[PDB]
């Protein structure tokens, strides 16, 4: 339950995904984890919210990250791959230019476990995850959700 | 098929990260399964 990033794992193991703690709600990105219930220790996570679109999940309660990219700044990656020490990743994002509005998009490739890291500004808050994207090299919108 | 979570660390900049990347730009649409797409 406490603060901080997370590997999300599944039974060998195998790590599927990334996700942040924060005030008590576990947020991942649905292609994750499909909604399924989590196991932290001995207890249980259960889902709460979910949208395939947005595809992003909240276990315990709803979605609390609501901080956003200035469109100027530099920010990080706080990847956390398979096999390897959680570490950041500092990049100036590009741009999704969509109909709705533009979405940060950073033009960085980690290996799928990756999906659900979180990118962050500078004064450390969660402005989106990492993992939904399109290829041009692959390219990750930054996808941060409602609270 | 049981999934379980194991903390990883503190979510907090770093001054020392390593730096890359580009900043392309791009048209895309998202459809309604979540995925993005590019337009011309």
């Amino acid at each position: 339950t406490t603060d901080g990033v997370y590997r999300v794992m599944t039974r060998g193991s195998t790590q599927v995904g990334v996700g942040v703690m924060q005030e008590g709600v576990f947020h991942t990105m649905w292609h994750v984890t499909k909604g399924a219930a989590l196991r932290s220790g001995e207890g249980r996570l259960d889902p709460y919210w979910g949208d395939v679109k947005q595809d992003l999940v909240s276990y315990c309660g709803p979605w609390k990250l609501d901080a956003a990219w200035d469109g100027l700044s530099e920010v990080q990656l706080l990847a956390v791959p398979p096999g390897e020490r959680a570490k950041n990743i500092q990049t100036l994002p590009g741009i999704f230019k969509t109909k709705d509005g533009d979405i940060g998009a950073v033009a960085l490739d980690y290996p799928a476990g990756t999906s659900g890291s979180p990118i962050l500004d500078k004064s450390g808050r969660v402005i989106g995850l990492y993992g939904n994207g399109v290829v041009i090299s692959y390219v990750s919108a930054i996808t941060q959700g409602k609270r | 098929v049981d999934m379980y979570i194991e903390r990883a660390g503190d979510i907090t900049w770093e001054k020392d990260a390593e730096v890359t990347g580009n900043s392309p730009r791009l048209d895309v649409a998202l459809d309604e399964s979540g995925d993005f797409s590019l337009v011309e």
